[PDB]
RNA sequence: GGAGCCUCGGUUGGCCUCGGAUAGCCGGUCCCCCGGGGGUCCGGUGCGGAGAGCCCUUCGUCCCGGGAAACGGGGCGGCCGGAAAGGGGGCCGCCCUCUCGCCCGUCACGCACCGCACGUUCGUGGGGAACCUGGCGCUAAACCAUUCGUAGACGACC
């Protein structure tokens, strides 16, 4: 699990091999977040082998599909439940974000945990991504965007293209 | 390992490159910092170390054991014949230091000062400053020197004056004078220049530059003693008698 | 102090990206550094563009903070941004930056000779204004 | 009665960090500062013009003292403006930082 | 996180007449005029309201430590309003045990002389800060009142003489001798 | 063909990196106003960072040891010297194309100065950090001409304001002139608009 | 101030300048106050009184017309301003000079060297030798040897 690129979401279902002892095994659905579907089906076995006694040698993937966003043009407040590991013991977390797709939020969560806690991607176990309303929010860094009349300027502007006219004559204005 | 008992180092590292000086005549490294409050004056002079003797005087430091008594103090005699102003030089304030702007000299220079501009006076034709001596007899030259003066009133900050001694008055063997820049400290630059221009070709006695019961600094060249070992230069302990390769 | 506020319904220009050189209206602000944006009558699909790749203008058009393309278009055409925009000093010196970029070589020669004579009438005229400026001062 | 070439500085050879391959020259042409701007210059014939002591016969002229080394622009180098060139003789190292011309005449316009 | 906005208005009475050139503010009124620079704090200073009754500072996208700079302007600008309509009056009591602190002021309240501190021969000649006018009060023996407008000067000058009269290499609990600040107040009431 | 660079508001390292490349490419550069250069970090940190440089002298003979130049121009010239292969010929041939000065000398005050915004303090710093003026740092290490240059640079300032005031007037007429010859440059202003030059 | 001969080479239109702010600037008007500054008001600000820029633009000519010019185009004498590492910068008279210079249009011509490379510049470049031609000029010093002894191993130094 290398959290490369924008993550996607996959609904992968599997089951044990059919045996004369048990006619048809039950089906197990998951929600995996992976860059490509190949490392999705691998990350699938990692979870099911610790919630069940099943391994890839005694299972079969039944459906490796990608699920798209129901409303990619709506802004949403996503609630993520984590299981990351530090250098000393593992912890449960509840991190909140604000994005357009759940995969857009999960990616954002992976960059943030790496940024705020120096945890690499192989240490984190996303367990629940729930769409919650603006009243059930808890983290203050996202509640501040709940305003029908939000209004804010752009402060002192970090001038880009600072190398295209590399040797100018005028002092570059930063107040737009 | 460490040094057993400490001991202060011999000699000073301040006066470090103990070499034969590159100047026979003492050279003023720093002049007093001027201020327009005081009237114009000189700050330096030039003299010749004659000899030494005693002095009996009445000590007047209240509190001492020697107060209101007689002491004998050793005093040096500095024969100082009056010096002759023969020129002025300007200086501009640069961020790279202090550059010399413009030099003006006198219409007539004594042969004592003209001795200095030659290495062999016997062979030379004594042609120095001749064509400069013929720059005060022409309307195209008198207005030239007026330009050189009226320029120093604008751009010069430090004005030093060029004076030389009078070797004829001395009893010495040599007759070649000693030149010296003497920083005129006083009022503003203009009156520092009018005062200096008027003093041209004139004698300047010590009473113009020093008073009595005053405290001054002496600059000069140490009495040379030649090539000396470590014991004479730095006074380090002579080794014990038993040493093989010298002590 | 600030005059242009990033708020719901401010028209913005676009600096880089595949949508550069177009106008686009801010629907709602998503993140600290990313906003949902939509220019319906400008060949710009509704999407999210970060604040780096946009330069907010001084046009405002009012509508609720999460309406769909149907309502923004009626608010874009009501205030009629396009015609007013192309009449601003900003867009006029934008369409003048491209009129110099596509200037052909023969057009470059027609503008050389045109410039040469307009720098001889102005220069000689200001020379007449100098021989009359010390005249009115002496 | 005018210049007919673009100004280009000969930066260095195609080097690694501890090896340089002198059969290829890195060229820095003025004004071009991106790979997408080098498309115009690919294939253009370049020239390092110098002058020496002895006289050399000149194509269509009198024996002067100037000599050239002809080359060509092979492919775009780096990610900003630079470009590789290949000359009929590997360029002398005393041309580093000196002006070499790139002409226009193999043009694709 | 970065808070989208944090502001703090400052209501001013009518006696004051504030004008501000950019991020520096000048204040004037009866007692004189004041002027402080704030080009080191990176805020928006907006002077709103017709007949200019209130001044507000802003801070967009500021973290914790920048938001701690929002009110310290509002506090700094209020002390300009006090130092223009009411002024500052720092009272100082010279408390001693055996040696009476002989303190005399020179040049109409601009230099402070301190003789016979702990029975010493030294004069702790203290130069005041320009804008401060010191004096010994009448109807009180061991007093030293400081006046002025800028609180950054009347207080700092007080700290000079309060740290000029310090006992060295003794027990500072036994040797309580020295001048100390006793009352921070205004010149006039309202 | 001479890059004249103004050091007012430039960061020391970010500017020296850009200068050193141009100098390596046969470009004669002059970095004027070295005392306006400012290093990042608070002042007491930078002073310590330079005082530790003054302490590295050859123990057996300091006269051969590292020459700690105190003038701001030579400090900036020193850091550029770091980014060049100054042991080789092409390195030493480079450094001769670089000429640094404190203040603005006469051969350059009447020329236009450039600005390198990729090395500009207003650009490359968050507006909460602290920075150390190279002039103040060099003075507190031994540059004994800070007072002189502060008046020589001030002198050429007011001598430039005279020129600027005589330049706005020298073009306020030019704006007023076209309003007085409008009918006879009309045929030359329209062609100067249809090809995007006077719009 | 004239032409040629060696040698070193690199370049191949110029930009003549406010200060400086960057959570702010820039230009005008001056209705305004004190001897230049402040305040004011009107405008500009993804800077167009923009370096994303400006300026100059070069095939040469010859007759004729149109627009623009007359104060212009080119010249010998003086004068001021200039010092941080100082323009061959500008002002006045001058005998001459031109409606030529630039832009629209005509007339015709200039090896049209037969598809092909170092072309086009800064260039009276730097340096060194010899020769031209005139004028205005200018007729020294250093070292040795000698002497000194304020100095000194010898040099050096006085």
């Amino acid at each position: 699990m290398k959290a490369s690129g924008t993550l996607r979401e996959y609904k992968v279902v599997g089951r044990c091999l059919p045996t004369p002892k048990c006619r048809t095994p039950p089906l197990y659905r998951m929600r995996i977040f992976a860059p490509n579907h190949v490392v999705a089906k691998s990350r699938f076995w990692y979870f099911v082998s610790q919630l069940k006694k099943m391994k890839k040698s005694s299972g079969e993937i039944v459906y490796c599909g990608q699920v798209f966003e129901k409303s990619p043009l709506r802004v949403k407040n996503f609630g993520i439940w984590l299981r990351y590991d530090s250098r000393s013991g593992t912890h449960n977390m509840y991190r909140e974000y604000r994005d357009l797709t759940t995969a857009g939020a999960v990616t954002q969560c992976y960059r943030d945990m790496g940024a705020r806690h120096r945890a690499r991607a192989h240490s984190i176990q996303i367990m629940k991504v729930e769409e919650i309303a603006a009243s059930k929010c808890r983290r203050p860094a996202v509640k501040q965007f709940h305003d029908s009349k939000i209004k804010f300027p752009l402060p002192h502007r970090v001038l880009r293209r600072q190398h295209k006219p590399r040797f100018t004559t005028k002092r570059p204005n930063t107040f737009f | 390992s460490h040094r057993k008992f400490s001991a202060p180092r011999h000699g000073s590292l301040g006066f470090l490159p103990r070499k034969r000086s590159s100047r026979h005549r003492g050279k003023v490294k720093s002049f007093p910092k001027d201020d327009p409050s005081k009237p114009v004056h000189l700050t330096a002079f030039l003299g010749y170390k004659a000899g030494m003797t005693h002095i009996v005087r009445e000590v007047d430091r209240p509190g001492s054991k020697v107060n209101k008594k007689e002491v004998v103090e050793a005093v040096t005699i500095v024969e100082t014949p009056p010096m002759v102003v023969v020129g002025i030089v300007g200086y501009v304030e640069t961020p790279r230091g202090l550059r010399t702007f413009k030099t003006v000299f006198a219409e007539h220079i004594s042969d004592e000062c003209k001795r200095r501009f030659y290495k062999n006076w016997h062979k030379s034709k004594k042609k120095a400053f001749t064509k400069y001596c013929k720059k005060w007899q022409d309307d195209a030259g008198k207005r030239q020197l007026d330009k050189d003066f009226s320029s120093m009133k604008k751009y010069c900050q430090v004005i030093r004056v060029l004076a030389h001694t009078q070797m004829r008055l001395l009893p010495l063997r040599q007759k070649k004078a000693h030149l010296m820049e003497i920083q005129v400290n006083g009022g503003t630059v203009a009156e520092k220049l009018d005062w200096a221009r008027e003093r041209l070709e004139q004698q300047v006695p010590v009473s113009q530059v020093f008073g009595q019961d005053e405290m001054i600094d002496v600059i000069g060249v140490t009495k040379g003693k030649g090539y000396k070992g470590v014991t004479s230069r730095w006074h380090t302990k002579k080794l014990p008698r038993k040493t093989h390769r010298g002590l | 102090v600030f005059r242009r506020f990033v708020e719901v319904g401010r028209v913005a220009y676009v600096s880089f990206g595949p949508h550069a050189g177009k106008l686009v209206a801010i629907v709602d602000v998503i993140d600290q550094n990313r906003a949902l944006v939509d220019g319906p009558c400008t060949r710009v699909r509704r999407q999210a563009m970060p604040f780096k790749c946009m330069q907010l203008t001084d046009f405002i058009l009012k509508f609720p903070h999460s309406a769909r393309q149907k309502y923004v278009r009626k608010a874009w055409e009501k205030a009629d941004i396009n015609t007013k925009w192309a009449a601003t000093r900003w867009a006029k010196k934008i369409e003048a930056r491209e009129r110099k970029a596509k200037m052909t070589d023969f057009d470059r020669y027609k503008v050389m000779k045109a410039k040469k004579m307009r720098n001889r009438i102005i220069k000689n005229e200001v020379k007449k204004l100098q021989r009359a400026a010390l005249l009115k001062a002496s | 009665s005018g210049r007919l070439w673009c100004k280009a500085i000969f930066a260095g050879y195609k080097r690694g960090l501890r090896n340089q391959r002198e059969h290829t020259a890195l060229l820095k042409i003025e004004g071009v500062y991106a790979r997408d701007e080098t498309e115009f210059y690919l294939g253009k014939r370049c020239a390092y013009v110098y002058k020496a002591k002895n006289n050399t016969v000149t194509p269509g002229g009198k024996p002067n003292k100037t000599r050239v080394i002809w080359g060509k622009v092979t492919r775009a180098h780096g990610n900003s403006g630079m470009v590789r060139a290949k000359f009929r003789s590997n360029l002398p190292a005393k041309a580093i930082g000196h002006r070499i011309r790139v002409m226009l005449y193999p043009s694709r316009i | 996180m970065k808070t989208i906005l944090s502001n703090q208005t400052v209501d001013i009475p009518e006696n004051v007449d504030i004008s501000l050139k950019g991020r520096t503010v000048i204040v004037k009124g009866p007692r004189g005029t004041l002027r402080r620079d704030f080009n080191h704090i990176n805020v928006e200073l907006s002077l709103l309201g017709k007949k200019k009754k209130r001044l507000r500072v802003d801070k967009w996208w500021g973290n914790r430590k920048e938001l701690a700079t929002v009110r310290t302007i509002c506090s700094h600008v209020q002390n300009m309003i006090k130092g223009v309509t009411l002024g500052f009056r720092y009272k100082m009591r010279s408390v001693y045990a055996h040696f009476p602190i002989n303190v005399v002021i020179q040049e109409n309240g601009s230099l402070v002389e301190i003789r016979n501190f702990l029975g010493e021969k030294y004069i702790r000649r203290v130069r005041m800060r320009p804008g401060v006018a010191c004096s010994v009060s009448q109807a009180q023996k061991d007093e030293l009142v400081l006046e002025g407008n800028d609180i950054e000067l009347v207080s700092n000058s007080a700290a000079l003489i309060q740290q000029a009269t310090t006992v060295k290499n003794k027990d500072i609990r036994k040797f309580l001798d020295g001048i100390y600040v006793s009352e921070k107040g205004t010149v006039q009431q309202a | 063909q001479v890059l004249v660079l103004d050091g007012r508001g430039h960061l020391l390292g970010r500017l020296a990196a850009i200068v050193a490349k141009q100098v390596l490419l046969g470009r004669k550069v002059v970095v004027v106003r070295c005392e306006g250069i400012n290093i990042s970090g608070n002042f007491y940190r930078n002073k310590l960072k330079y005082l530790a440089f003054l302490r590295k002298r050859m123990n057996t003979n300091p006269s051969r040891g590292p020459y700690h130049f105190r003038a701001p121009s030579r400090i900036f010239w020193r850091t550029v010297r770091g980014m060049l292969p100054h042991k080789t010929k092409r390195g030493q041939a480079a450094l001769d194309r670089l000429k640094v000065f404190d203040g603005i000398p006469p051969p350059y005050d009447k020329k236009k100065r450039m600005v390198v915004p990729a090395a500009l303090k207003v650009v490359r710093l968050k507006p909460t950090r602290k920075f150390a003026y190279l002039g103040r740092l060099a003075h507190e290490v031994g540059w004994k001409y800070q007072a002189v240059t502060a008046t020589l640079e001030e002198k050429r300032k007011e001598k430039a304001k005279i020129h600027y005031r005589k330049k706005k007037q020298l073009m306020r007429l030019r704006k007023q002139a076209e309003k007085n010859v409008e009918k006879k440059i009309s045929k030359f202003t329209d062609v100067l608009k249809t090809h995007g030059l006077l719009v």
